[PDB]
């Protein structure tokens, strides 16, 4: 009757970039997770933190769906614990983190003769992201002990890099939409459990 | 506040991130153009290919505003003093142009050069097909000699004004580039300088080479001396039983394989090589089979399977439609892990070694497609070719076609086609050695400026005689350029590879052989089946140009240096035959003699 809008976030007609990914709260649903699973069109379902098997007998005040397009040699950095580029400066995963990554390859989709370069990623960075935290600064990187002035000179590199996909691409560099889960409860009446 | 290091290496990131999106469609443009030949297509490639070209020289100027020395990053340092390589961009600008119309009217010269028969005088014929047919087929003396004479002149000599400012602006471009000359600048492609206990120096590579040569002596000096013998029974005449050879008499135009002249000089004639072309036809064997048993090869020794995109992507044959295409076998590493093979696939047996040979490069992209953007490279020029002709040696077997079933189970492998086989393998590898040599030592020495201009052709055809025991059938008065008669002269294309690459490529083979436990003559091995021989040899092929090839070399063989023993041992069957049937036959050439002196 009331199902969770999930095929609004998988089925989603376009992805946002891995650097200003686009996440979801999705509450006051009946989640069926039998479709997802069971489903063959998904190349990554590693679940961390919890399993498919004993989800009913736990209450999550809020579902959080992360999703966004990287390459498919950084489908590995999605992963708590991981080191590069995404992991770093894009999209961090928190250590202790609960829930299933989906990952499935969109070269169908998201690849096009020429290049689709609507996909950024940043390239650069001062630091680290924090668990969870989403950077969408575009201003000019320093690397140097030389000033900027808001134009890229030497030393002075743009932070955001787009990706370049091509359906002729190797698999690792092919696009990959990648949805995280993230169950979060707190002291909440956790409305919306799952029978 | 932050180190040179640091720099560089953010430097790098930016620059890959571009250099791979750049590249790949300069390479993609590439492909399409070799894939399809339209005149859109060729700009399209010039278009993303100018545009690739116009980025990396902007990167290094970048590049070049680091300091190199204070790095202490292997990796680091080999990917910025890969990317500092100004060339010839310390020209001035009005050098520099000129020196691309040299290069560019050298190119259109050999190219397009026509040598003419003087009996019937519209018989001018280009190099490609037309003189290559003549002196790769024809046995008349006379023949073979104005082909041979035609293309020196008539080309030679319109390259020869052009070789000399060539070598003046190159000198000045390398000495701009701190090298002593243009052939030292082309001998750094084998110096390692920072790796203690694998350090290789460009002085370092003549001393080698030298070292090689003077042990393939005794084992040319046999196939030199019954070539020369065979030779007698096609010439009696214009030849000397102790004189050298005469260079229009060789295998092709240069020389510089002998491999067409195993008809003339065939050891047994009665007994035929192995060609498994006509079995292959009638098992149904189609260019999807070839490479599929191809890929079951590197299978077996344990390298990775093809992608899904080669199958998807490659040209593995020829399409049925209209677009042309030149199908010259090539491996492609596009880029974004995106591998290729176009080709032009028969069923025939060369096209299932060469299957083999091409998908061995494709082995050799796929190990180092790990390795930064400008570490993605054969450890030195030769090695490329080396992993890839190993290949086709397990693959040409008599054991290895036994277990694919392209021989008869009870096939017996006679004595008499061992003597054929190497054989044929001594003229096309051991017969292009001394010529690789000569050539490549004169190159040097006129760069280096030991041999005055006045000279060139004086120490050209002495060098040909002493080094290479091959003659002039004609005289040449200095205003010829011979050397540039060849495509890599007359390109800008150094040619101590092909040197080196056979070294290697026998290094090679001796070793992953004896990992393979094989028993029995060196030319009989097959590495098929030998998961340890495979992984030992993927270590190196990882390695891409992140490690020296002085110590990529010795993760395989385990040798720092080329050891030509592992090529003496490859045709030691051979040698004792030669040896045994050079008994009544002078062993040796005399560099007085000459075909014009009488
Ligand atoms: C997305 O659509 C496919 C087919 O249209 C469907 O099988 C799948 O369940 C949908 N995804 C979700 C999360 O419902
Ligand atoms: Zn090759």
């Amino acid at each position: 009757t009331n199902l969770c809008p999930f095929g609004e976030v998988f089925n989603a007609t376009r992805f946002a970039s891995v650097y200003a990914w686009n996440r979801k709260r999705i509450s006051n649903c009946v989640a069926d997770y039998s479709v997802l699973y069971n489903s063959a069109s998904f190349s990554t379902f590693k679940c961390y933190g919890v399993s498919p098997t004993k989800l009913n007998d736990l209450c999550f005040t809020n579902v959080y769906a992360d999703s966004f397009v990287i390459r498919g040699d950084e489908v590995r950095q999605i992963a708590p614990g991981q080191t590069g580029k995404i992991a770093d400066y894009n999209y961090k995963l928190p250590d202790d983190f609960t829930g299933c990554v989906i990952a499935w390859n969109s070269n169908n989709l998201d690849s096009k003769v020429g290049g689709n370069y609507n996909y950024l990623y940043r390239l650069f960075r001062k630091s680290n992201l924090k668990p969870f935290e989403r950077d969408i600064s575009t201003e000019i990187y320093q690397a140097g002990s030389t000033p900027c002035n808001g134009v890229e000179g030497f030393n002075c590199y743009f932070p955001l890099q787009s990706y370049g996909f091509q359906p002729t691409n190797g698999v690792g560099y092919q696009p990959y939409r990648v949805v995280v889960l993230s169950f979060e409860l707190l002291h909440a009446p956790a409305t919306v459990c799952g029978p | 506040r932050s180190t040179t290091e640091d720099l560089v290496k953010t430097f790098l990131e930016k620059f890959n991130s571009e250099a791979e999106e750049l590249s790949y469609q300069s390479s993609l443009a590439s492909w399409n153009y070799n894939t399809n030949i339209t005149d859109e297509n060729v700009q399209k490639m010039n278009d993303a290919g100018a545009k690739w070209s116009a980025f990396y020289e902007e990167q290094s100027k970048q590049a070049k505003t680091y300091p190199l020395e204070e790095i202490q990053d292997s990796t680091v340092k080999r990917q910025l003093q890969a990317l500092q390589h100004s060339g010839s961009s310390v020209l001035s600008a009005d050098k520099s142009q000129r020196l691309n119309t040299i290069l560019n009217a050298m190119s259109t010269i050999y190219s397009t050069g026509k040598a003419c028969n003087p009996n019937n005088p519209q018989e001018c014929l280009l190099l490609e097909p037309g003189l290559d047919d003549i002196m790769a087929n024809s046995r008349d003396y006379n023949e073979r000699l104005w082909a041979w004479e035609g293309w020196r002149s008539e080309v030679g000599k319109q390259l020869r004004p052009l070789y000399e400012e060539y070598v003046a602006l190159k000198n000045e471009m390398a000495r701009a580039n701190n090298y002593e000359d243009y052939g030292d600048y082309w001998r750094g492609d084998y110096e390692e300088e920072w790796t203690n206990g694998y350090n290789y120096s460009r002085d370092q590579l003549i001393k080698d080479v030298e070292q090689t040569f003077t042990q393939i002596q005794p084992l040319y000096e046999h196939l030199h001396a019954y070539v020369r013998a065979k030779l007698m029974d096609t010439y009696p005449s214009h030849m000397s039983p102790t004189g050298c050879l005469p260079a229009h008499l060789l295998g092709d135009m240069w020389g510089r394989f002998w491999t067409n002249l195993y008809p003339l000089t065939v050891p047994f004639g009665q007994k035929p090589n192995i060609d498994v072309t006509d079995t292959m036809v009638n098992q149904s064997w189609d260019a999807r089979r070839i490479f599929e048993e191809a890929e079951k090869f590197f299978v077996s020794v344990g390298l990775p399977n093809m992608t899904q995109g080669f199958w998807e992507n490659s040209m593995l044959t020829e399409p049925g439609d209209s677009r042309k295409v030149v199908c010259h076998p090539t491996a492609w590493d596009l880029g974004k892990h995106d591998f290729r093979i176009k080709m032009c696939t028969k069923v025939t047996m060369d096209d299932f070694l060469t299957a083999h040979h091409e998908m061995g490069h494709i082995q050799y992209d796929m190990a180092y497609a790990a390795q930064p953007f400008l570490l993605r490279n054969g450890a030195n020029e030769g090695f490329h070719e080396a992993v890839g002709e190993i290949m086709s040696l397990s693959a040409a077997t008599p054991k290895h076609l036994k277990n694919i079933g392209l021989l008869p189970p009870g096939f017996s492998e006679d004595n008499e086609t061992d003597i054929n086989f190497l054989f044929k393998q001594a003229l096309t590898i051991v017969g292009t050695l001394p010529f690789t040599y000569m050539l490549e030592k004169w190159r040097w020495m006129v760069f280096k400026g030991e041999i005055p201009k006045e000279q060139w052709m004086k120490k050209w055809w002495e060098m040909k005689r002493d080094l290479v025991g091959v003659v002039e059938p004609l005289p040449h008065d200095e205003t010829y350029c011979d050397p540039a008669s060849l495509f890599h002269v007359a390109n800008d294309y150094s040619f101590i590879r092909y040197y080196t690459r056979t070294i290697y490529q026998f290094q090679f083979q001796e070793a992953l052989c004896q990992i393979a436990k094989h028993e029995g003559p060196l030319h009989k091995c097959d590495i098929s089946n030998s998961s340890e021989a495979g992984q030992t040899l993927l270590q190196m092929l990882k390695l891409g140009r992140s490690k020296p090839w002085t110590l990529a070399l010795y993760r395989v063989v385990g040798a720092k240096n080329m050891d030509v023993r592992p090529l003496l041992n490859y045709f030691d069957p051979l040698f004792t035959w030669l040896k045994e049937q050079n008994r009544n036959s002078f062993v040796g050439w005399n560099t007085d003699w000459s075909p014009y002196a009488d």
